């Protein structure tokens, strides 16, 4: 039985142990090609359930996701209860290396749900976010502001009616009136953020314009003296309405614009959206496909994790292994350059398989690459990171334990550093990375931002360990798989056969068609996990485009940690995340 | 009837096959040589499935789905690892000799096969051999010929000859070298040979038309629109790109013209795209033309027509309802003309009295085809109502389907029913002043003057019904034709009249009333159906005033001293001498209309209207049935100069501006509901198409496909800025892609087909409830009258025969598909298939007059002698001369009129 | 061959006219010179809004050395600085931010926008972008690219500076006309296109 294979998963002992404690006809088992049970649970048992799931003798620790979907266009409807709307809720168990997808189904009129942050503080943002683009109300929120748009926004964005293009809506005019509104509305207000107010608590602004290269956007500082008392960030400065263009362009259209989902990361980001996509159209790639992803994503991980060295260093004060990191990066740059035709957004990933062949002479640019790197990266120590210095700016700043990571759906190298071994790669293998041998360093119990750039600077040297493997290793074969949805097709059949050329006339005009079912890719990204859920209709679009991005959970996560620190131990933290704002706010 | 697919139970009809049966249900199977309208033959193999003999069966066998009948009990498999197999065979055998040719294809993106590749799963080819090829051949001006992507299905031999009764295309050759065409290179002959660009699943026969200034179909801006070139009202799907109308598709109503248009509707848009079109408000002023934009247009006409002591208003039926009624409004009621001479008025309003009033059921196009026999009076039917004669056919060839249905043979084997009924057919008894398009499936044929055509009819229902009048002088051979007709006609359960005012005649009307009295009378299904003229003869009918003479007495009389036409050029219906110097009396003539009409040098404001393709409205077609035409583009989308609103708003807006000084434009639906509460009798357009406040879940329809390309770049000349999306106030359809456009949207306007996977016009299935039925949610439009509890009483006005006198000769009307119409001969793609202008003249007359055929004569009406060329007509009576209606400088309204020095030039 | 603009405070709120060059010797030698120091030493406004912010902090990395064209000091604060490199999309939320930046910068200023989406809005033609950064801001010189390379953007870099190397401002705010004259320079692509066309050959993409 193939891996994309349509399962119902009644074979999962959590599904027997609902069936033993709400009974049979509680909730709807739902078969899909997302490898996780799929669960329709009644609305008013939501709470029920998950404190059932949180109080397993393994017990689902980790809200991973939550969001909604409008159901109101969707025809393939099989086997589904009635609904306009529905919440999903992802939920991880690290100990059992399991996930639950709950669902609520919704009417149009009566959009609400019992709020799920008694539970799961990240359900905070993720409701937040559900309300602002669903319109979906939660009861008992704190505050179910906007979180992605302006307070003066009418209408809800990812709803079906609501049209999608700036062309539909008129252009942007700036006048004196609108830009006083404009400014007015970005003012900050004590009292509706709930910041919960001494005569000395004095209020700061960080943002929203940034100087660093990781986006744009603002935390409002509650300060006693230099102690941050209270802080909420304020995010949305970066919205590019990515799944809304994920229901706007076609399965192939939409690869450049999964590019820019986290734009350190490149081909890290084109490969969960190329692997759900392939999961809906049942293609099994090859085995040089899987060895030429693993080494382009690797190569891509090593560039973003120079990248958040470098910068985590600036931020410290050090401001010469920018510099060098930076010509690694352009090392790094070449290569890529030579294989794809393109330095930070490659596209090169296709659905089945890549884009080109490798070009001839890519081993000797990948050998000058793995010649050149340890010696930086042993200089960049020795220079920068066993400084006293920085280890005083960066040890015991900002720390956390295994609970707290747990709690706000903290993954990555944030995660690790409790000493959690939780990684994609390792636990729920992707892209053939079982045949390649490394080891997955984690930390202490501890996470401190010099115990998280320690982590990172190891899995840096992981992935040369896996670079040169591929190197080795790289199989004779196909680029592209030889399934009829492989698209597009080779380019030489194209040009030279008939049946060929209709397959590509086809599916790079209309799109191809995937049939209607959900998909879902969770990978191992240069910054935490990464995952892609994908609902198709049956059509050349999808329907649904979720994309779960780590950084959102390290931004909601920085007011617990953050708390009773200094504001240079603010900046601490906001350079050793690892985190980018297209990334949240996508 | 139970049918079990892939485990799965479905009920069905047993009379279907497993084919349609199986579409109609959402399923997908493969299928080339199937046509709902033309039945299944068997000859693609493409539809293979497996069928099951009970459930507890395994093994199976391949049976095709089209030639297997749904009965109750089947057990059948799409997804079987054999089928599908077989069916990827049949698609690479089908792509072995396949040419290379999609990029330069008019087919591309619109291609069944395309589809059927696609979805068989076909993308690796082995074959390495050779390919066939084929000489191309010259089918015209309208269809282009490309034999090498030909898959040998049948469609288009079978569509032409057994379907569309043509007689010059046909299959040719043998084994694997079988060509699909004409015997010799020549124009196709056909009134429907347009159709072979949607039967054909390849790109053989391609819209030439559309090829000059080509465009894929994601690329375009499609609309639901009404044909406008004649009153039968076929439903369209006209298509743009960069501001011309590039397409006309055919528009799936399956109450109307389910499948198939004529070739007047699909290649007579061309006088959209003419470049001679007023896209500006002009204004004369001496011998200066002042170009104003709307405002002060309404404006500056606002104080001339305020200062004016009577202003009148001459519609036209070219016109919407909501023009001509908004024309109506803003010259009142009293001084609101028709612009249809008196007799053509006068013979709509009693065809309008028939339908309305006669007691007896008015059929649908689609209705047309299921009546047992057939009476033609007066009518030349494929050169006026072309689709009405297309559902005559397939009336026709009813008596070989109920033939076949006598002997247990399913309804879709049409191999098994044309054999059986090899040339018996229903009656059809056609009357003309010459021969017609239908003499080849015609019981009889009558070719006679309209006054004998008249005689003719009053002696059927007289000969039916006694009460009826009787006609004195009639010949015994004449006699026993009439005895034939009658016996023919006693003997149907479902006879059907079709008579129309393009005859000329009130008396042929009269007529076809009497006999449709008499059949009702008799306790038969009698169906009556009348052919108006133009698209809104009907409405310009119910909505009535005086004729154009009276506007020009009122004009000549100076009691009139400023006058209003909308969208009539004026010369169809009178002489031209009369009309222009009846303009140029009056002080202020004000012209709204799309075209370059020539009474236009004359008036003093010229409004520049939007046409079919540019407005929204509402049309009344040949049947009552009220339909709404949507806007395709925004003319201002582009050329940002261009000023051109619909005609309603452009009087709307003038009568808001004479009342109280201030231009309010309108929206649609406000004269929608202004129609329908001032005039009762179009109160059922208010229910043709919902208001513009309709939405398909929250969103409005899309009026191009989502994969509609260019945004950034279609404008990017003009400006690197991309403009507003144009905003439609006026309709629930928008100027984007942000829209619905699902087969399973609870709507009945549909602007385009497309679904996953069927790109081609083969989508419209997916748009159905069941495959070749109506559409999924009732189709459009509405009859806006019952059949009324009581009838006429018999007309006793029985005409004396025609005398053919010495020196005057009656001018026998001739109708042309292409060249009668009057926006068809503006478009540039006809003048190669128009005729050349000629006059017919009997063997006898000619003689008399000492000519030959081929020479120049020359005669004189109203005091204007012109010249024409001559053909020997062997079947027009003597005393009559054959004019060609609606042509270059010969009016419509000189059918059955009179001729003075007719004599050679 | 020269436009005015003056300014007086919708956005931008400046009107532009079609001037004749008005170029004493030594006024202007006086204007070349000033011209001179002011290309030779421009100081961008160090504004991160997105990916291409990226690659222009690449740009002033050292494989690239941004710095030898006298344009390394990437000053925080918009009244030090010279010039504002819109390097990523113009977001509805931080459209008033850059407007607030680019109205709190000095005069003499340029704008250079960075990447497709500050060109018009790039691939991202969605409800929550502003189509390009001219709908509210005037923009001296474009760069194509998503991203565009760092030597892309010192291409923009020599670009602005020839720019600035004949266009002339007042010297003092006391003396002369006060007006800005900026010069109608020939379009690159009409430049490139002699050089563009006559391209025969490329290597196959089949190698390094
Ligand atoms: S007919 Fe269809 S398959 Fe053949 S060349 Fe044209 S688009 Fe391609
Ligand atoms: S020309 Fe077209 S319709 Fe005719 S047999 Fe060939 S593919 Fe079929
Ligand atoms: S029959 Fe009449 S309405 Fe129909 S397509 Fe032809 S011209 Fe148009
Ligand atoms: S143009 Fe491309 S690279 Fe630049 S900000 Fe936009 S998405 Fe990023
Ligand atoms: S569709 Fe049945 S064999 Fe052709
Ligand atoms: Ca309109």
């Amino acid at each position: 039985e193939p891996a994309w294979q349509t399962r119902d998963h009644l074979d999962d002992p959590v599904i027997g142990e609902l069936r033993n404690r709400f009974g049979p006809d509680a909730f709807t088992v739902q078969a899909t090609r997302t490898g996780v049970p799929v669960v329709w649970i009644k609305r008013e048992q939501l709470l029920e359930v998950g404190d059932f799931l949180k109080k397993l003798p393994k017990p689902y620790v980790m809200l991973f996701d939550l969001h909604g979907m409008d159901e109101r266009l969707r025809t393939h409807r099989e086997g589904l209860p009635a609904a306009d709307f529905s919440v999903f809720y992802h939920l991880i168990s690290i100990d059992r290396n399991r996930d639950i997808m709950l669902k609520v189904a919704l009417a149009e009129n009566d959009l609400h749900v019992p709020t799920f942050t008694k539970l799961f503080p990240n359900a905070n943002w993720y409701e937040r976010e559900t309300w602002d683009l669903f319109g979906i109300t939660f009861d008992g929120h704190p505050n179910l502001r906007r979180i992605m748009m302006p307070q003066t926004w009418k209408g809800h964005p990812l709803r079906k009616d609501y049209p999608a293009r700036a062309t539909e809506f008129s252009p942007f005019e700036l006048t004196k009136a609108k830009q006083d509104l404009e400014m007015e509305a970005l003012t900050f207000k004590p009292e509706e953020w709930g910041m919960k107010r001494n005569e000395d608590f004095m209020f700061l602004n960080l943002g929203p314009n940034h100087p660093s290269a990781h986006g744009a956007f603002r935390i409002v500082l509650q300060l006693d003296g230099e102690e941050i008392v209270d802080c909420v960030p304020d995010i949305g400065y970066h919205h590019r309405g990515a799944e809304k263009m994920g229901e706007r362009q076609s399965w192939h259209s939409y690869i450049p614009y999964t590019d820019r989902i986290e734009y350190l990361g490149g081909c890290v980001n084109e490969m969960p959206y190329v692997l759900a996509v392939e999961k809906l159209a049942g293609i099994t790639v090859p085995d040089r496909v899987n060895v030429i992803r693993v080494m382009l994503s690797e190569l891509f991980r090593i560039n973003s994790h120079l990248l958040y060295i470098s910068t985590f260093i600036q931020d410290v004060g050090a401001m010469t292994p920018v510099f060098f990191a930076f010509t690694d990066r352009q090392k790094i740059y070449d290569l890529v350059e030579a294989i794809t035709g393109f330095r930070m957004h490659p596209a090169w990933f296709r659905i089945g398989g890549v884009a080109h062949d490798l070009p001839r002479g890519w081993d000797r640019l990948l050998r000058e690459f793995l010649d050149w790197m340890p010696k930086r990266l042993a200089s960049y120590e020795k220079a920068a990171l066993q400084n006293t210095i920085l280890k005083g700016r960066s040890q015991g700043v900002a720390a956390y334990g295994a609970k707290e990571a747990l709690e706000w759906g903290t993954t990555g190298a944030g995660l690790r550093a409790t000493g959690i071994d939780f990684d994609v790669r390792k636990a729920r293998p992707y892209s053939g990375y079982e045949n390649f041998d490394f080891e997955i360093p984690v930390g202490g119990g501890v996470s401190d931002c010099y115990t998280r750039v320690m982590l990172k600077v190891e899995e840096l040297r992981q992935s040369l360990r896996i670079l040169e493997q591929c190197l080795n290793n790289m199989p004779e074969g196909p680029f592209k798989a030889d399934h009829p949805l492989t698209t597009p097709p080779p380019k030489e059949r194209t040009l030279q056969h008939i049946e060929t050329l209709i397959t590509h006339f086809l599916q790079v005009s209309w799109g191809p068609v995937m049939p209607a079912n959900e998909s879902f890719q969770m990978i191992e990204a240069t910054k935490g996990i990464n995952s892609y859920y994908l609902t198709s209709d049956g059509s050349t679009m999808s329907y649904r485009t979720r994309i779960r991005t780590p950084s959102y959970a390290h931004l909601q996560q920085i007011p617990a940690a953050i708390r009773g620190s200094l504001v240079s131990d603010l900046i601490v933290y906001l350079g050793s995340i690892d985190f980018v704002m297209s990334d949240v706010d996508r | 009837a139970t049918i079990h697919v892939d485990g799965k139970e479905y009920e069905v009809n047993g009379a279907d096959n497993l084919l349609e049966a199986c579409l109609s249900l959402g399923l997908d199977i493969p299928y080339f040589c199937w046509h709902p309208a033309l039945g299944s033959v068997g000859a693609c193999r493409q539809c293979a499935v497996k069928q099951y003999q009970n459930a507890e069966d395994t093994r199976g066998r391949l049976v095709m789905s089209c030639m297997t009948p749904a009965s109750d009990g089947t057990f059948i498999s799409i997804d079987d690892e054999e089928a599908k197999q077989f069916r990827e065979s049949v698609v690479e055998w089908l792509m072995t000799n396949h040419p290379h040719d999609c990029p330069v294809c008019e087919e591309g993106g619109n291609c069944h096969l395309q589809d059927m590749t696609v979805m068989t799963g076909h993308s690796f080819r082995r074959y390495r051999f050779t390919k066939r090829t084929h000489r191309n051949q010259d089918l015209g001006p309208f269809i282009s010929h490309e034999m090498n992507r030909c898959i040998a299905c049948y469609r288009c031999v079978r569509y032409y000859k057994d379907y569309a009764g043509g007689t010059d295309l046909g299959v040719y050759g043998a084994h694997d070298n079988v060509y699909f065409g004409r015997p010799e290179d020549g124009t196709l002959e056909s009134e429907f040979s347009g159709n072979l660009v949607e039967i054909c699943p390849t790109g053989v026969f391609t819209d030439k038309t559309h090829s000059e200034r080509y465009n894929r179909k994601w690329d375009m801006q499609f609309a639901p629109s009404i044909c406008q070139q004649c009153s039968i009202g076929c439903n369209i799907s006209p298509g743009e790109r960069y501001g011309e109308l590039r397409r006309i598709e055919n528009r799936y109503n399956g109450t109307v013209n389910h499948y198939f248009l004529c070739d007047r509707g699909r290649f007579g848009y061309g006088y959209v795209n003419l470049k001679d079109r007023p896209r500006q408000p002009v204004q004369r002023r001496g011998d200066d033309f002042i170009t104003l934009n709307a405002e002060q247009a309404m404006q500056g006409a606002a104080d001339i027509l305020r200062q004016s002591k009577k202003v009148i208003g001459i519609g036209s039926p070219r016109a919407s309802v909501e023009s001509n009624f908004a024309l109506r409004e803003l010259v009142g009621e009293e001084n609101f003309y028709t612009g249809i001479a008196h007799g053509e008025q006068e013979r709509l309003q009693l065809a309008l009295k028939v339908l309305r009033e006669g007691g007896i059921y008015t059929p649908a196009l689609r209705e047309i085809e299921s009546y047992d026999a057939v009476l033609v009076l007066g009518e030349d039917v494929t050169q006026t109502g072309a689709r009405v004669a297309l559902a005559v056919r397939q009336a026709v060839k009813g008596k070989a389907r109920e033939m076949a249905a006598a002997q247990k043979v399913a309804d879709w084997q049409i191999a098994a029913i044309l054999n059986i009924g090899q040339r018996a057919k229903h009656p059809l008894f056609v009357t003309n002043v010459d021969d017609t398009r239908l003499d080849d499936i015609a019981a009889w044929t009558y070719r006679a003057p309209v006054e004998d055509q008249a005689r003719l009819g009053f002696a059927i229902a007289h000969a039916l019904d006694n009460s009826a009048p009787a006609v004195d002088g009639i010949e015994p051979e004449l006699q026993s034709k009439i005895d034939v007709i009658v016996q023919a006609l006693a003997g149907a359960k479902k006879p059907l009249i079709i008579s129309g005012t393009n005859a000329g005649s009130l008396e042929v009307i009269q007529a076809a009333a009497n006999v449709a009295k008499a059949l009702k009378g008799r306790g038969a299904d009698v169906g009556i159906t009348m052919i108006a003229r133009s698209v809104n003869s009907m409405g310009l009918g119910i909505m009535g005033g005086g004729s154009l003479e009276e506007a020009l007495t009122e004009l000549e009389t100076g009691r009139a001293d400023a006058v209003v036409v909308l969208e009539n050029d004026l010369h169809r219906h009178a002489s031209a001498t009369r009309v222009n110097a009846a303009l140029a009396k009056a002080p202020l003539v004000m012209v709204v209309d799309h075209q370059r009409t020539a009474i236009m040098e004359n008036a003093h404001l010229v409004l520049s209207a939007a046409s079919f393709a540019e407005s929204d409205g509402t049309v009344i077609n040949n049947e009552g049935r009220a339909q709404r035409f949507f806007q395709v583009y925004d003319p201002a989308y582009y050329d940002s100069k261009t000023v051109m609103l619909e005609s309603w708003r452009w009087l709307h807006s003038l009568h808001s501006t004479l009342l109280s000084r201030e231009v309010d434009w309108t929206q649609l639906d406000h004269v929608i509901d202004a129609v329908v509460a001032k005039i009762p009798e179009l109160a059922g357009i208010k229910d043709a198409a919902p208001d513009a406040t309709f939405r398909i879940r929250g969103q409005k329809l899309a009026r191009e496909p989502h994969r509609y390309s260019g945004r950034t770049a279609m404008r990017a000349n003009i400006s690197v800025h991309e403009p507003r999306q144009p905003q439609d106030i006026d309709t629930m359809f928008t100027f984007s892609m942000e829209g619905n456009n699902q087969p399973t949207a609870h709507r009945s306007q549909v602007p385009f087909a497309w679904a996953p996977g069927w790109n081609s016009p083969q989508a419209w299935n997916k748009f159905q409830d069941e495959v070749g039925g109506k559409l999924r949610f009732g189709d459009p439009g509405v009859r806006l009258f019952e059949t009324s509890e009581n009838g006429l009483d018999y007309f006793t006005s029985v005409p004396a025969r025609f005398q053919p006198q010495d020196g005057k000769w009656r001018i026998a009307p001739y109708y042309h598909l292409f060249g009668s119409d009057e926006l068809s001969q503006r478009a540039p793609v006809f003048q190669s298939r128009m005729p050349q202008p000629y006059i017919k003249l009997n063997p006898a007359d000619a003689a008399k007059l000492g000519v030959n055929a081929g020479t120049r004569v020359s005669f004189s009406y109203d005091g204007n002698t012109v010249t024409l060329p001559v053909e020997i007509a062997e079947g027009l009576t003597a005393g009559q001369v054959g004019l060609p209606m609606g042509m270059s400088g010969i009016a419509p309204v000189l059918a059955g009129a009179h001729l003075e020095d007719l004599k050679e030039a | 061959d020269y436009t005015l603009t003056r300014i007086d405070p919708r956005y931008p709120l400046q009107k532009q006219e079609i001037v004749t060059d008005p170029l004493n010797v030594f006024m202007g030698k006086l204007n070349d010179m000033v011209n001179w120091g002011r290309k030779n030493s421009i100081w961008p406004y160090n504004f991160g809004l997105s990916c291409c912010y990226v690659e222009m902090v690449t740009s002033f990395t050292a494989v690239h050395d941004v710095a030898r064209f006298g344009a390394e000091v990437l000053r925080a604060s918009p009244r030090q600085a010279d010039l504002m490199v819109v390097a990523g999309t113009c977001f509805t939320k931080m459209a008033p931010v850059i407007q607030r930046l680019y109205d709190q910068m000095l005069e003499p200023k340029w704008v250079i926008s960075m990447g497709a989406c500050a060109n018009s809005g790039g691939m991202y033609d969605i409800y929550s972008v502003v189509q390009g950064v001219d709908k509210f801001i005037p923009v001296d010189v474009y760069i194509p690219g998503c991203p565009p390379r760092p030597e892309a953007y010192m291409q923009a870099l020599m670009l602005l500076q020839e720019s600035i190397g004949k266009e002339r401002r007042p010297l003092s705010w006391v003396v002369g006309d006060q007006g800005v004259y900026r010069a109608n320079m020939q379009s690159e692509r009409e430049r490139k296109r002699g050089e563009r066309i006559a391209v025969t050959n490329l290597r196959t993409p089949d190698e390094i």
